[PDB]
């Protein structure tokens, strides 16, 4: 009588199971031509245990909490369902309702037979059974008794054994994954009504204040505990927890006149992932599930299967939303005077820290530190520019939600940058960890021809006196990087051959003194050695686009 | 740039600001196949406080007192708890993802000079909300621009409006109060009673809800002279013209519910209304004394089809009313003038002794025995 | 004052009292312009949400009902009445708590010339109580000084709980509360920071929540109308001026050092009744009791 192997199975039968003789004990409607009757239910918090000598009430109970939805410490999240029914021109209808449950069984198979079965009921929505009537009419009698436990949803067995690149740069970051998310195993199911024809049927998920709770799974509980991941997603996205139990979804069914419609609603989450991109590695990860405001589906009117590995599905659109966000550990100096043509920001402890400075108009900056070294990252806050304003100054918007522009996160290496910054924005400068050598950051317009160079850092290797190769963090798409160096041998008025290895436009410009003379266009890196012969001693300058990064790293070779 | 003089200004831009980044912070619903999804939220205390982005000449304090000065109280606003609420219907054979954000009231604190705003503050408070849906298929792909909000924007209304900050009909009613129930739907000007504004958009609907968790109601008293018509002293006599007990506490719920076309999108309006009465004190053809009581009533709602911005002045302190036209008057007895009773129903001759009451215009309350012309 | 002097509730199981969440119930059916879904009922949700203490549970426990003094017989001592409270935190914590009292009606002593009557100390119990229902409480270690124990020969003070003073009346709490306060403690202030604190909860939360039922509203208006002072003030000699009632005043709460009891029977459709001791206090017919062979005798 099964199909299964010799052991102890879990089995979950699935919502709708319908009590014997239990019928009529909530009461029943008793509606008159044209009125509409509305009857349901609403819970803010007992199942029913049927044991059998080997398998005890508490045994059952771990076994069936292992695997499927838990009932008793998950039951304190409220539930609510209403069925709405109109009666005809000038007849009666009487409608009442009981108690839909799920049928959790265990059981234990020898010789491919059940011997043995024990059966929890876990309580769920309810179910309305309505007639028309006359007075007078006599009604059978199997409409108002029901002398077996039956099921009237979708029958069901789940039965279970009882035994790519990412150009990111270092730093942290939240991406929201997308909305949707529901538990394996039909563990966030609020559960089913089954709506008969020419009815309705609504199921509500009330939500007490600061009695949601959402799912934490961390990679390391030192660094990225619970309290932290709040505080990021804060900075982030404005991420609140008690601001999700205020709100109240409900989902409604109208069965048309001709058949009956099952409406099954999950609870769903949304997901929120906090990583510690470095040196292209996810060193640290963690995720959180916030309450969202549930999933619906429509079905319509018995394979034994097995049940699903632990997990989450998406029933959401896809997403992913990476924002970068400023690490709590490193401190933030501000510049009060907005930048206008020069400045010389002197730093005050050899640790990487945030300088955060807006400019006093739009232009094409260059931001070095004495003799390139180290070497910047400048970012961007996102958001800022519209709330509070003062001309000439700085005004704090506390924005901690970073979108990065350009910059290398390799200090050993010198280098400079070459942004157009925005006036009405709010830009950040990231130290890393230097020495007490008394370094500075000079910002200074320029209006020169160094505006070709938009939006990517300079590297000055001048090591070159001879292929030498030298590798980088590659940029994203669309994305630009820069060189410059110097060609040996004296200056008197060298084939040189320009490529990458593994990433994919670019530009050369020479340097006349800064009034670069354009030369070449879109050259094809790859490999490509089509080399070109230069003037020994003069400067060069080389842009590279990135259209194809199959790579974290990039490598230029120069022969 | 502006067009205004040298000085502070206090400017309100409207209702429909959503802010930056925060657009799936309270979550979503995903619906399908001719299912109906319904959200809602009740704003309460604490997706009710205000965010403050203060300069130096405008610190917290005085951003906080300027607006609600000229604009809506939002301190006495905020703390009556409002339900809103958004209904779509998913397509048949299709899933719909909907999710809800906060909509805000953005206020300002320019100083202009020389035809140049040189400083600005800005004040955010939480209105009442938005939900943003869109038709999806498993596994297509959908620009970040609908997930994610990368400046602060306006959605319902675009105003611009500022304020600078300043360093004879004959009634033949006989002598005696009155209290004249003047009408119904009385709101104050400059929005200052706005419950707020929601944007349904095609095919969907919307509902603003006073669900009356709370008793709190604030009516309002402007009287002519506060020795005689004092609050409580008017109060006591709208008890004895129309039976008015409760004023400053209510029980009655209201709801608007607007359910947008499925062509163009709709935005609805709720405001909190006044019934105004009005006790006057009638003395040989002239009103010596008048009172004026706003006690509060059960909202107004207004429907407009969702429409550049021209900076526009601030209407003067009043009143409007839209309600229907209304005046009932009503006489009632005048305190401090004592009432004589005669216990027996004048059959048909009766005498009475005027008591000791030595001159002080005193009341005979009276009936008679049989009806009949006296 | 008794009967409405609730203990205060506990907010909503996430903390506070302001108000509860919405519910959205009653979907109209559609029509031609359908989609109804919106106009329908809005509910409270938890309706009257905040929690209550003072509550007795059936045997079952699942019936619950409002109780905030409930009196029992005496313990193990038969002539022995005792106040005792259901939660000590929340009896000094300014919540309150519901109180049992331990009362021997069938027994009385005789004073000088006349009987004490069983309603005063009813009476003492229930004012005890109020410091219960109200969690003033104060600590175990605020005992004042009572007697120098002269028949000692070591020098030894016998000690007092303040609220003893307090209730128990006569000239020994007239001694410790003097015009200028020649005695002070931090628990007075603390006491009355705490009842203010909680009349302004009750006045701007509570009082204006309208998914809160009267039961509870109406009894903690009254309850809070009671300035903290009047009940320090409430002692025995108010009641016994208002019933004419005599009773021990001096060391009253120290008398089993002074005499030894005589204990005597009262039954009570004759001995005693709704006006009192028949026939008076001093003139009454009463037999000594069989248990006065019973009694302890420790030095």
């Amino acid at each position: 009588t099964i199909d299964l192997a010799d052991g102890n199975y879990v089995v979950s039968r699935g919502d709708g199971w319908i009590l014997s003789r239990q019928n009529q004990i909530l009461g029943g409607s008793v509606i008159s031509n044209g009125s509409t009757g509305i009857v349901g239910d609403l819970r803010v918090n007992i199942p029913y245990y049927y044991p059998t000598p080997s398998f005890n009430e508490e045994y059952i109970k771990n076994n069936i909490q292992t695997v499927f939805a838990n009932f008793t410490e998950a039951n304190q999240i409220p539930i609510g369902f209403e069925f709405s029914k109109t009666a005809p021109s000038n007849k009666n209808l009487y409608m009442y309702l009981q108690y839909t449950y799920i049928r959790y069984e265990i059981i234990k198979v020898l010789q491919h037979e059940i011997i043995e079965r024990a059966v929890l009921y876990v309580p769920s929505l309810g179910y309305v059974k309505s007639i028309e009537f006359n007075p007078g009419e006599k009604i059978n009698k199997d409409f108002y008794f029901l002398t077996n436990d039956k099921c009237i949803l979708n029958e069901q067995f789940l039965y279970k054994k009882i035994l790519r690149v990412l150009p990111y740069s270092n730093g942290l970051y939240v991406i929201n994954k997308g909305d949707g998310y529901i538990r394996t195993n039909d563990k966030d199911l609020i559960g089913t009504l089954l709506i008969e024809a020419g009815s309705s049927g609504s199921i509500i998920q009330p939500r007490l204040r600061n009695t949601t709770r959402p799912l934490f799974t961390t990679s390391n509980d030192a660094k990225f505990s619970q309290q932290y991941t709040e505080e990021r997603l804060k900075d982030a996205f404005n991420v609140q927890l008690f601001n999700t139990s205020t709100s109240l979804f409900k989902f409604v069914e109208e069965a048309p006149s001709n058949k009956n419609i099952c409406i099954k609603a999950y609870n769903t989450y949304e997901k929120y992932e906090l990583i510690d991109y470095q040196n292209g590695s996810i060193v640290n990860k963690a995720e959180y599930y916030l309450p969202s405001l549930g999933y619906c589906e429509v079905t319509n009117a018995v394979v034994k299967t097995q049940v699903a590995e632990d997990g989450f599905i998406q029933n959401g659109p896809e997403e992913e939303i990476v924002v970068g966000v400023i690490d709590p550990s490193e401190n933030i100096q501000e510049i009060n005077t907005a930048i206008s043509d020069n400045y010389t920001y002197n730093i005050p402890n050899n640790n990487p820290f945030y300088i955060l400075f807006t400019v006093n108009t739009t232009g094409i900056y260059k931001i070095n530190a004495q003799n390139n070294l180290p070497s910047l990252k400048i970012y961007e806050a996102i958001g800022s520019g519209n709330r509070n304003f003062q001309s000439g100054n700085l005004c704090d918007d506390d924005i901690k939600a970073i979108n990065y522009i350009t910059g290398f996160d390799s200090p050993n290496a010198k280098s400079y940058l070459v942004v157009l910054l925005n006036k009405d924005k709010n830009y950040y400068i990231r130290v890393p960890q230097t020495s007490n050598i008394e370094n500075q950051i000079k910002f200074k317009r320029e209006e020169g021809d160094l505006r070709n160079l938009m939006n990517s850092s300079v590297n000055i290797i001048d090591n070159l006196n001879s292929a030498h190769y030298y590798t980088r963090q590659s940029p994203d798409v669309h994305d630009y990087i820069s060189y410059e160096f110097t060609i040996p041998g004296n200056f008197n008025n060298s084939n040189i051959r320009l490529y990458t290895s593994y990433n994919q436009i670019g530009t050369l410009f020479r340097v006349t003194e800064y009034n670069l003379i354009n030369i070449q266009q879109n050259l094809n890196l790859l490999n490509s050695t089509k080399s070109i012969r230069l003037l020994n001693g003069a400067i060069y300058i080389l842009k590279v686009e990135v259209t194809e990064l199959n790579n974290y790293n990039i490598k230029l070779h120069i022969d | 740039t502006i067009d205004l003089a040298d000085g502070n200004y206090v400017v309100s831009r409207g209702d429909g600001w959503i802010l930056s980044r925060q657009n799936q912070i309270l979550g979503g619903s995903v619906i399908s196949n001719g299912s109906t999804g319904i959200v809602g939220d009740l704003r309460v205390n604490d997706n009710a406080i205000p965010y403050y982005y203060p300069t130096p000449s405008f610190n917290e304090e005085y951003i906080k007192n300027n607006i609600q000065t000229v604009f809506a109280n939002f301190t006495e606003a905020n703390q009556i708890p409002i339900g809103f609420e958004f209904s779509k219907t998913a397509p048949s054979n299709k899933n719909l993802y909907m999710y809800l954000q906060y909509t805000y009231i953005r206020y300002e604190i320019i100083k202009v000079l020389q035809h140049e705003i040189i400083e600005r503050a800005v004040l955010y408070v939480p209105s009442l909300g938005y939900v943003k849906s869109i038709e999806f298929n498993p596994g297509e792909k959908i620009n970040k621009d609908f997930y994610f909000l990368t400046n602060d924007k306006c959605i319902l209304n675009e105003q611009f409006l500022y304020k600078k900050i300043l360093e004879q009909r004959v009634l033949p009613y006989s002598n005696g109060l009155y209290v004249i129930n003047k009408g119904d739907g009385y709101i104050r000007t400059n929005d200052k009673d706005l419950i707020g504004t929601l944007l349904i958009e095609a095919g969907s609907s919307g509902s603003i809800i006073q669900p009356r968790l709370r008793n709190t109601t604030r009516p309002l008293f402007t009287t002519s002279n506060d020795a005689k018509f004092s609050q409580q002293y008017t109060e006591e006599r709208l008890k004895d013209a129309f039976n008015v007990q409760l004023f400053n506490t209510s029980t009655s719920l209201f709801k608007f519910v607007e359910e947008a076309p499925s062509n163009k999108n709709i935005c609805i309006k709720a405001y909190n209304t006044y019934e105004k009465y009005e006790l006057i004190d009638y003395q040989n053809g002239s009103i010596v004394n008048k009172a004026e009581y706003y006690l509060p009533s059960l909202g107004y709602c207004e429907v407009t089809n969702a429409p550049e911005v021209v900076k526009t002045q601030v209407a003067e302190d009043g009143f409007i009313q839209n309600g229907p036209e209304e005046e009932i008057v009503v006489g009632v007895i005048d305190p401090s003038e004592n009432i004589q009773e005669i216990n027996t129903a004048i059959s048909d001759n009766y005498t009475y002794n005027i008591p000791g009451v030595n001159n002080n215009p005193f009341y005979i309350l009276f009936t008679v025995n049989t009806t009949g012309i006296y | 004052l008794i009967s409405t002097a609730i203990p205060f509730p506990y907010g909503y199981i996430g903390g506070g009292y302001y108000a509860p969440n919405m519910i959205t119930f009653g979907s109209a059916p559609k029509s031609n312009k359908k989609l109804n879904s919106l106009i329908s009922s809005t509910i409270p949700f938890p309706y009257a949400g905040y929690r209550e203490t003072n509550y007795l549970s059936s045997e079952d426990n699942k019936s619950f009902y409002a109780s905030n003094i409930v009196i029992f017989g005496p313990g193990a001592n038969i002539v022995e009445n005792n106040t005792v409270f259901y939660k000590k935190e929340d009896a000094e914590n300014g919540m309150g708590t519901m109180t049992e009292i331990w009362f021997q009606p069938f027994l009385t002593y005789k004073y000088d010339e006349f009987y004490i009557d069983p309603a005063i100390e009813l009476i003492k119990c229930l004012i005890k109580s109020l410091y219960f229902l109200y969690g003033i409480k104060p600590s175990d270690d605020l005992v004042i000084p009572y007697r120098l124990r002269s028949e000692l020969e070591n020098i030894e003070y016998s000690q007092l709980n303040i609220v003893d003073l307090l209730v128990s009346g006569g000239i020994d709490p007239k001694f410790i509360n003097t015009d200028p306060y020649w005695f002070t403690d931090n628990y007075f202030s603390n006491a009355k920071k705490v009842f203010e604190d909680h009349r302004n909860i009750y006045e701007t939360q509570i009082e204006g929540n309208n998914a809160i039922g009267n039961d509870i509203k109406l009894r903690l208006k009254q309850k809070f109308r009671i300035n903290i002072n009047d009940i320090w003030e409430l002692n025995l000699n108010y009641f016994s001026k208002e019933f004419s009632i005599m009773m021990p005043d001096r060391f009253n709460n120290a008398l089993k050092h002074f005499y030894r009891k005589q204990y005597y029977k009262i039954d009570y459709p004759e001995n005693y009744s709704i006006n009192g001791f028949v026939n008076g206090q001093i003139n009454v017919q009463l037999s000594l009791s069989d248990r006065n062979q019973d009694i302890i005798n420790k030095p």
